[PDB]
RNA sequence: UCCUCCUAAAGAGUAACGGAGGAGCACGAAGGUUGGCUAAUCCUGGUCGGACAUCAGGAGGUUAGUGCAAUGGCAUAAGCC
RNA sequence: AUCUAGA
RNA sequence: CCAGGGCUACACACGUGCUACAAUGGCGCAUACAAAGAGAAGCGACCUCGCGAGAGCAAGCGGACCUCAUAAAGUGCGUCGUAGUCCGGAUUGGAGUCUGCAACUCGACUCCAUGAAGUCGGAAUCGCUAGUAAUCGUGGAUCAGAAUGCCACGGUGAAUAC
RNA sequence: AGGCUUGUAGCUCAGGUGGUUAGAGCGCACCCCUGAUAAGGGUGAGGUCGGUGGUUCAAGUCCACUCAGGCCUACCA
């Protein structure tokens, strides 16, 4: 890099509330919050709830029931 | 194909309204059997409709089905300029002229000029 | 940095499993991400890319260049020569930095998440892909900042064709649907 | 602060706060500030982390901000593919819950400008 | 929105399916019932629903199925 | 020359038809039609006017 | 009046109310020197972004550029910084 | 400013 | 005579209205103060269940006694601090409940999500002199259900006329 | 025949010189005034700038090429 035209660079902490610490270099400022990652976040549970919502018959078996 | 113009006749002002209301009858007509009709020229009239409307209807065999309607047409009713309300009678005229398509107005064949050069004075 | 020290025991490793090269050199190595941002609306507002090249620097590391209409187009009002895109290509150590803080608190925060594409390869081994918004960068406040700006993030790796390229980044757990 | 999307008040009160994110107006927000027992006219300013965590997880429990987008487009998209009646009202703009279309409707179809 | 208490049909549409279980397929099967659900068992028939002057042949699917017959037949004809 | 011959005096001595709105009655005068319609004619519907005409112009 | 091509017949020159086009300037840098660089146009992928803005890669190899008319040239570059 | 033509 | 459809269609125009554009307001809680009516192949307590429309058993009453029927604007205390917003409620998606043989065209009502046009309105324009205008709620007829209309009733309650 | 000059909204004209943006009067459509029309008042749409091809980053403009209209010249014999 060059001097003095770059902006900071300060290694920082991390901190999800899920429990995932990875300190990390950038210039937000002071600390780093968050409540998703890479982890603990639907890459993996909600690329699995959003496909099956079709089906209809059950739903008119589910109002005789007799 | 064929040019239907309703021209009014006598109630010059009542039956200039009644001849916007057969211009929509034909018009009617036309849109049923799927023919373009298409208002060329129009001089309105003074209390709506029309004193004439030459209106160029094209389509399949307009003029078969529409030769019929040239000559007077009158109109018993009670008007729309009418105070007193009394019934008035008038009349509208409708023509139906054919297609006619063009051709070459000269024929400029000088085989059949006589081409005379004389001297000049 | 980190995934750079996973790289080169793991990934490496991890795909000389998987592609069977007989030599180790032959394996992909991202090269460089090129962060693009074309303003654009610097016609009629001139001072905009100031903060438009003021977002990339604090997005990634650096500082940008704001590079010029190559050839003048009149769809676009612009004259040839004029400020129109400012972009960082970045590299070395702040590449493995960026993309290790991509793929953890980046990818992840995007509103309506679907999941990264895979079709967003040019048939070379070059991933490509835009983002639409500042904010799933924390560096932005949300409340400092008025622009609907978004960038596009360019991943460029040495692989030959874009089958070993996608399996260079999902060896990296990149999210692919 | 960044439940579901985004939510950004400021200094508004929660159960205000929390309608911001699209699936949950003032009812489900009650219940949220009910199961996940917050106060009512608390602020998200003071709402501290600690307290938050309870619901990210509590919003999480219904469907909001993103999946439900395409759960509505889903069954829209699904009364278009029918061919009933009411896709057939959902592919032209005209009202499906059986209102009047002579005179009013510029809801369902745009403005007055022909 | 209607009736919590039996999804509502005709007999002589419904005995109409009973027979079309065993007859095989058919021509569509001519019938004036627009008040009734389609009751799951009816997928792969070819019923024809009246508008009003014209019975309008509607093939019975799964995605078809809660719904009345009088849905899929449009009555009014615009434009 | 043509337009002339067809276009009629304008006066309203009967040429062709008559319109009269307050007994509802329509009557071309060949082939003395009466039919009593005035909506029915009043957009299109003609069909029952000329088509008797048509008949009664195919007889010759 | 002047410049460029063709007529002009492989040196030069060569007419016509022959065929085609430009000039009556610009530039203190668009001059010098050193150092660096290489296009046009398409295809693939990509935020609004679009056939046509910026990015990355590939094809292509001067079809580009040359302050302005055409010819002659020009990568050692005379083109770009 | 004008308001045709059927007591 | 019969079944299905239609009179509810929708490029638009006109008439009357209802809800609004908000802070003399919205929302949450506590609370006060009426008139006029209707009721038996009707009104329907009480108690329970349901978030809510409502559902179960059901006392009374052809009624100054029983039922609809908690009147609301009001007052007190918070709260939001001028934002297309805790304004506004269309439009839509899903699940409901009632009546009726039947709720698709085409019923009303509830719950949850939705949250658009709209920041007092051009030229013109209408009603209104006092318990009037304005505003606030309630009842009846028609009627199985189905009014923002009609017909009636009370609450608060003005400025103005040279 | 050449020489000079028009062509822009439905009509009549600016806008063209000065290359990056299309206006005016009347007409037309909609709403008021009116018993109803005209007048009037309020609101609005309406153009690829005669067709063709170059230069240019961009053509309504700038150069050729025409097409339809107009004026002038066409003499000495």
């Amino acid at each position: 890099m060059k001097k003095d035209i770059h902006p900071k660079y300060e290694e920082i902490t991390a901190s999800c509330s899920c429990g995932n610490v990875m300190k990390i270099r950038s210039t937000v400022g002071h600390d780093l919050n968050l409540d998703v990652c890479s982890k603990c976040h639907p890459f993996f549970t909600g690329k699995q709830r959003d496909v099956a919502t079709g089906g209809r018959v059950d739903r008119f078996n589910k109002r005789f029931n007799i | 194909n064929a040019f239907l113009e309703v021209r009014a006749g006598t109630g010059g002002d009542e039956a200039a309204l009644f001849a916007g209301d057969l211009f929509r009858m034909y018009s009617r007509y036309a849109e049923a059997r799927r023919w373009r009709v298409e208002i060329m020229s129009a001089s309105e009239g003074e209390h709506g409709g029309y004193k004439e409307i030459i209106a160029k209807i094209s389509g399949d065999g307009v003029y078969g089905r529409l030769k019929f309607e040239s000559g007077g047409h009158r109109v018993q009713r009670v008007p729309a300029t009418e105070s007193q309300g009394r019934i008035h009678t008038s009349a509208c005229t409708v023509a139906v002229m054919p297609e006619l398509p063009d051709a070459e107005l000269p024929d400029i064949n000088p085989a059949d000029l006589r081409i005379d050069t004389f001297r000049s004075s | 940095a980190k995934l750079h020290d996973y790289y080169k025991d793991e990934v490496v490793k991890k795909l000389m499993t998987e592609f069977n090269y007989n030599s180790v050199m032959q394996v992909p190595r991202v090269e460089k991400i090129t962060l693009n941002m074309g303003v654009g609306e610097a016609i009629a507002d001139k001072k905009l890319l100031d903060n438009a090249a003021a977002d990339l620097a604090a997005i990634s590391g650096q500082k940008p260049l704001i590079t010029k209409a190559r050839k003048s187009v009149a769809g676009f009002k612009i004259r040839q020569g004029y400020p129109i895109g400012c972009k960082v290509t970045l590299r070395g150590e702040r590449m493995w930095e960026f993309f290790e803080r991509l793929i953890t608190i980046a990818v992840p925060r995007i509103r309506d998440f679907r999941g990264l594409s895979a079709k967003s390869f040019d048939g070379r081994g070059n991933y490509s892909m835009g983002v639409r918004e500042q904010i799933i960068f924390p560096e932005i406040d949300y409340d400092k900042v008025d622009r609907v700006r978004g960038l596009d993030i360019t991943i460029t790796t040495t692989a030959k064709s874009d089958e070993e390229g996608r399996a260079l980044l999902a060896a990296f757990d990149f999210p692919f649907r | 602060a960044r439940i579901a999307g985004i939510n950004i008040p400021d200094h508004k009160h929660a159960v205000i706060a929390l309608t911001s994110i699209y699936g949950v107006g003032k009812t489900r927000s009650k219940a949220i500030l009910a199961a996940a027992g917050i106060a009512e006219d608390v602020k998200i300013s003071e709402l501290s982390e600690g307290q938050i965590d309870t619901l990210r997880d509590e919003v999480a429990k219904f469907v909001v901000e993103g999946d439900l987008r395409r759960e509505i487009s889903m069954s829209i998209k699904r009364l278009m593919d029918l061919g009933c009646y009411r896709g057939l009202r959902h592919r032209r703009g005209l009202p499906v819950r059986g209102q009047r279309t002579k005179t009013n409707a510029r809801t369902r179809k745009g403005p007055r400008k022909p | 929105r209607s009736l919590k208490k039996g999804p509502f049909i005709d007999l002589h549409l419904l005995k109409k399916v009973e027979k079309a279980v065993e007859s095989g397929d058919k021509k569509p099967l001519r019938t004036w019932s627009r008040r009734s659900t389609i009751f799951p068992n009816m997928i792969g028939l070819t019923i024809a629903v009246h508008n009003g002057r014209q019975h309008v042949p509607v093939f019975v699917t799964d995605e078809m199925v809660g719904h009345k017959l009088g849905e899929f037949a449009p009555t009014r004809t615009y434009r | 020359s043509t337009r002339r011959n067809l276009l009629g005096s304008g006066d309203r001595s009967d040429r062709n038809r008559t319109y009269n709105f307050p007994q509802g009655r329509v009557t071309d005068h060949r082939i003395n039609l009466t039919l009593y319609r005035l909506d029915e004619v009043m957009e299109g519907k003609l069909d029952m006017l000329i088509e008797p005409i048509i008949q009664e112009h195919q007889a010759d």
